[PDB]
C-alpha cells in the first residue's frame, strides 16, 4: 500500500501568517486531494486536481505540487480555518490517506 | 640407341661414408572440439508494431447550401465537418442503450458550435449496422440521406445533417510507444499505455485532462447483438476536436517488446576456442558467435518477453526429445551473437556423462554470414580431418619401409647408393660412396666363351671402351644398368640352352648360346608396372553470378499505390488544367 | 440540495454483524460511486471500498475482503455496507461517500454522509 507522510504532525499558526503544510510520496501519484475534518463532522472536500478548490473554500488556499511532493498553503490563516487536513490519493488500489495534519491557532 | 650413357666408378674405398636417416617422429593427430550439447531459442530485434483494438465516436456534420433557380438547384456549397461524440454520450446513450442523440454540440475554431439533424428538435436515433464492405471492420450509423432544404424560388438556403457514427478501428504504435495511429490514419498524440493509475500517468499526452477519462468496471454493450458483456475493463476515452476513441488499458510491460523469437533450436552445440563461443545449429546451417560473458537481460529495453519465451519453448523441447537421456545443467544463459541475436541457451548433459544503461540491440537483414560460416567451418573441419590422417599415414609408411632399405643395401649397395644420393656412385654399419664418370661409345664383343679354359665362359658380356677419344681402348665386361666394369672376374660353367637379355645403352642385347645375336630397344619387351595408379583431378574453375529473387525495384512495384507518385500528379493540377499567373481585374 | 442520510445499529455484540445504511436523495443514485471509509479514534482515514449502483461493480481494499461487504437497494436509494465477525478493533465511525463513475481529475469525495459510529463491547 502506497503511503503518505504528511508534516508536520501538527502545526501552530498566528492570524494572518502563511503556513504551508507538505504531503510526500511512496511512489508518484497523478494527483492529489485534500480534505478537511473539523471534530464530530464530516470530511469535507477542499483541494482537487493539487490545484483546484472546492466549492465553498476560501480563495487563501492553494495547492501545489506533481509526482511524490504536494503542499498546501494559507495565504493569512483565519480562526476558522483550523482543523485536520488530510491528502488522499486514488491512482493505486486501496485508496489510501495521509497522517493527518493538525492546524493550530495561535491567540 | 644412345639415349643413356655408360659409367665407371673404382672400388669404393675412402672417407666418405653416408647413413640413412632414422625414423621420424610422426604427427599426433588434432584432439578434435569438445562441444556442449544445449537447447537454444534465438531472438531478433522486432519491428513490428504494438496492435490493439479501438472504437471511434463521432459526428459526420454537413450543412449545405442550395440556390434554387427557375428551372434548377444548385450547391453553393457543402461543409463538411467531424464532431467528437461527448463523454456522457458514449457512457449513457450508446454504450447505455445503442441510441445517439440527433444534436452534434462541440468546440470548432475557439467557439461552441451546436448542429440539429434536419434542422429538427433533438431526439435519440438508432445506432444501425452500416453497409457491408469486405476487408473493413464493423460500424454503425443513424442516417443514410443528406438533409438537402426544400425549394423556395430564388432564395439561398441551408440545412444540416448529422449523423453518428461509430466504428471499430485497429490501432498500431512503435517504439517508445508515446502516440498511436488509427486505421483511419488519425494520429492520437497519447500513449496507448497511458492512464490516471498503476503508475501509468508519466506516459506521454500532450491533451488536456479534461480530455481524458478513465472507466473502471466498464462492461461493453455489443451494438448488434445487444449483449452486455460478462468481464469487466477498464476502458481509456480520450475526446480529440475530431472523434472520441476508447480501448482498454493494458499494462505496458507484458504488452511490448522490443525482441522477439526467431528461431527455436532444439539442437544447439556449444563450442569455446579463440576467446569466444560458436554457437552451431545444423538444422538451420547456421554458426551465431559471442564472447564469453553473458549478456545481462536488464540491459534491454521493455525485454520482459524474452525470458517468458524462452523458458516456454526450452521446457517444451526438453519435454519432446530429452526427456529420458538428459538432464539440464543450470539456468538459461544470453549471449549476444555477431549481427544482434540474442541467444537464450539451455545446456544438456547426457545421462550416460552423469558421473558426478539501457539500450537497443539492432539485428542485420542478412543471416548469409552465418550460414557462410556454417558451411565453411563444416568443410574445413572435415578436411583437416581427412588430410591430417593422410599425413599420419604417410609418415608412419616411410618409417615403416626403412627397414626395406635396410635389407637391400646389402643385397646391391651400387643401386640403392645410387638411389638415396641422387647421382649414380658406387657402394660397399655405414656404406661408402664414390662417383663415376661417365663414358659413351662402347663396343661389344661377340664371343662370350674363354678361351683359355675351355669349360668356362664369362657371365656377362665383354666390353671394350675409351674414357675420351685420345685413350687407349680399355677391356671390361658389362655391368648392372651400363656400369663398365675394369675387371673380366665374372666367370661361370657353361650350360645348355643359355638365353640372355642384358641391359646395353638404352636398350637390350641378346646373347643366344655365348653368341651376340642381335641388340633391341626397350619398345619390345612386353612392360609391367610396379606402380599404384592414383588419378587426382583438379577441382575446377567457377562463377558465380548475381541472382536474386527479387529486384529491388520489383518489390516497391508490389504496392498498390505510391503516395509520392500521387501527390506529385495531383499537386501539378493547376500546372497542368488551369493558369495560376493571370488575374482579372 | 444533496444529501446522504446515514443510519445503523450503534452497539454490537463481539463475533456478530452489523447492516449500515447510507439514503441518498437530491441527485440519480444510479450515476454516482458509493464508498465507505472508516475512522477509527482519530487515527486515520481508510477506504474499505466502492460500489455502482448501475453495473454492480465492486472495488475493495484487500484488508476487508473477509470484513465487509457492500450491496444497494436500487428501489430504494440506499446503499448498504455489512461487517462480519465484529472484533472490538472494528470500532469507528463510518462514513459514506459519493464520487464519480469514471476517474478524471475532478473525481473526487464531493459529498459525504454523517458518519455511524460503531462500538463493539458489552
Amino acid at each position: 500500500q502506497i503511503v503518505l507522510s504528511q508534516s508536520p504532525a501538527i502545526l501552530s499558526a498566528s492570524p494572518g501568517e502563511k503556513v504551508t503544510m507538505t504531503c510526500r510520496a511512496s511512489s508518484s501519484v497523478s494527483y492529489i486531494y485534500w480534505y478537511q475534518q473539523k471534530p464530530e463532522s464530516s470530511p469535507k472536500p477542499w483541494i482537487y486536481a493539487t490545484s483546484n478548490l472546492a466549492s465553498g473554500v476560501p480563495g487563501r488556499f492553494s495547492g501545489s505540487g506533481s509526482g511524490t511532493s504536494y503542499s498546501l498553503t494559507i495565504s493569512r490563516v483565519e480562526a476558522e480555518d483550523a482543523a485536520t487536513y488530510y491528502c488522499q490519493q486514488w491512482s493505486y488500489n486501496p485508496y489510501t490517506f495521509g497522517g493527518g495534519t493538525k492546524l493550530e491557532i495561535r491567540r | 640407341n644412345a639415349d643413356a650413357q655408360f659409367y665407371v666408378c673404382p672400388p669404393p674405398t675412402g672417407a666418405t661414408v653416408v647413413q640413412f636417416e632414422q625414423p621420424r617422429r610422426c604427427p599426433t593427430r588434432p584432439e578434435g572440439q569438445n562441444y556442449t550439447e544445449g537447447i537454444a531459442v534465438v531472438f531478433k530485434e522486432n519491428i513490428a508494431p504494438y496492435k490493439f483494438k479501438a472504437t471511434m465516436y463521432y459526428k459526420d456534420v454537413t450543412v449545405s447550401q442550395v440556390w434554387f433557380g427557375h428551372r434548377y438547384s444548385q450547391f453553393m456549397g457543402i461543409f463538411e465537418d467531424r464532431a467528437p461524440v461527448p463523454f456522457e454520450e458514449v457512457i449513457d446513450k450508446i454504450n447505455a442503450k445503442g441510441v445517439c442523440r440527433s444534436t452534434a454540440k462541440y468546440v470548432r475554431n475557439n467557439m461552441e458550435t451546436t448542429a440539429f439533424h434536419r434542422d429538427d428538435h433533438e431526439t435519440d436515433m438508432e445506432l444501425k449496422p452500416a453497409k457491408v464492405a469486405t476487408r473493413t471492420s464493423r460500424g454503425w450509423h443513424t442516417t443514410d440521406l443528406k438533409y438537402n432544404p426544400s425549394r423556395v424560388e430564388a432564395f439561398h438556403r441551408y440545412g444540416t445533417t448529422v449523423n453518428c457514427i461509430v466504428e471499430e478501428v485497429d490501432a498500431r504504435s512503435v517504439y517508445p510507444y508515446d502516440e498511436f495511429v488509427l486505421a483511419t490514419g488519425d494520429f492520437v498524440y497519447m500513449s496507448p499505455f497511458y492512464g490516471y493509475r498503476e503508475g501509468s500517468h508519466t506516459e506521454h499526452t500532450s491533451y488536456a485532462a479534461d480530455r481524458f477519462k478513465q472507466v473502471d468496471g466498464f462492461y461493453a454493450r455489443d451494438l448488434t447483438t445487444k449483449a452486455r458483456a460478462t468481464s469487466p475493463t477498464t476502458r481509456n476515452l480520450l475526446t480529440t476536436p475530431k472523434f472520441t476513441v476508447a480501448w482498454d488499458w493494458v499494462p505496458k510491460r507484458p504488452a511490448v517488446c522490443t525482441m522477439t523469437k526467431w528461431q527455436e533450436v532444439d539442437e544447439m552445440l556449444r563450442a569455446e576456442y579463440g576467446g569466444s563461443f560458436r554457437f552451431s545449429s545444423d538444422a538451420i546451417s547456421t554458426t551465431f558467435t559471442t564472447n564469453l560473458t553473458e549478456y545481462s537481460l536488464s540491459r534491454v529495453d521493455l525485454g520482459d518477453c524474452i525470458g517468458r519465451d524462452a523458458r516456454e519453448a526450452i521446457d517444451r523441447m526438453f519435454a519432446r526429445k530429452y526427456n529420458a537421456t538428459h538432464i539440464k545443467v543450470g539456468q538459461p544463459q544470453y549471449y549476444l551473437a555477431t549481427g544482434g541475436f540474442l541467444i537464450a541457451y539451455q545446456p544438456l548433459l547426457s545421462n550416460t556423462l552423469a558421473e558426478l544503461s539501457v539500450e537497443r540491440i539492432k539485428t542485420t537483414s542478412s543471416i548469409e554470414f552465418a550460414r557462410l560460416q556454417f558451411t565453411y567451418n563444416h568443410i574445413q573441419r572435415h578436411v583437416n580431418d581427412m588430410l591430417g590422417r593422410i599425413a599420419v599415414a604417410w609418415c608412419e609408411l616411410q618409417n615403416h619401409e626403412l627397414t626395406l632399405w635396410n635389407e637391400a643395401r646389402k643385397l646391391n649397395p651400387n643401386a640403392i647408393a645410387s638411389a638415396t644420393v641422387g647421382r649414380r656412385v658406387s657402394a660397399r654399419m655405414a656404406v661408402s660412396t664414390c662417383v663415376p664418370v661417365a663414358p659413351d661409345n662402347v663396343i661389344v664383343q661377340n664371343s662370350m666363351r674363354v678361351s683359355s679354359r675351355p669349360g668356362t665362359c664369362y657371365s656377362r658380356p665383354l666390353v671394350s671402351f675409351r674414357y675420351e677419344d685420345q685413350g687407349p681402348l680399355i677391356e671390361g665386361q658389362l655391368g648392372e644398368n651400363n656400369e663398365l666394369r675394369l675387371t673380366r672376374d665374372a666367370l661361370e660353367p657353361c650350360t645348355v640352352g643359355h638365353r640372355r637379355y642384358f641391359i646395353f645403352g638404352g636398350g637390350y642385347v641378346y646373347f643366344e648360346e655365348y653368341a651376340y645375336s642381335h641388340q633391341l630397344s626397350r619398345a619390345d619387351v612386353t612392360t609391367v608396372s610396379t606402380f599404384i595408379d592414383l588419378n587426382i583431378t583438379m577441382l575446377e574453375d567457377h562463377e558465380f553470378v548475381p541472382l536474386e529473387v527479387y529486384t529491388r525495384h520489383e518489390i516497391k512495384d508490389s504496392g498498390l499505390l505510391d503516395y509520392t507518385e500521387v501527390q506529385r500528379r495531383n499537386q501539378l493540377h493547376d500546372l497542368r488544367f488551369a493558369d495560376i499567373d493571370t488575374v482579372i481585374r | 440540495e444533496v444529501q446522504l442520510q446515514q443510519s445503523g445499529p450503534e452497539l454490537v455484540k463481539p463475533g456478530a454483524s452489523v447492516k449500515i445504511s447510507c439514503k441518498a436523495s437530491g441527485y440519480t443514485f444510479a450515476d454516482y460511486t458509493m464508498h465507505w471509509v472508516k475512522q477509527s479514534h482519530g487515527k486515520s482515514l481508510e477506504w474499505i471500498g466502492y460500489i455502482n449502483p448501475y453495473s454492480l461493480f465492486i472495488d475493495s481494499n484487500q484488508k476487508f475482503k473477509n470484513k465487509a461487504t457492500l450491496t444497494v437497494d436500487n428501489s430504494s436509494y440506499t446503499a448498504y455496507m455489512e461487517l462480519r465477525s465484529l472484533t472490538s478493533e472494528d470500532s469507528a465511525v463510518y462514513y459514506c461517500a459519493r464520487f464519480p463513475p469514471y476517474y478524471g481529475f475532478d473525481s473526487h469525495f464531493d459529498y459525504w454522509g454523517q458518519g455511524t459510529a460503531l462500538t463493539v463491547s458489552s
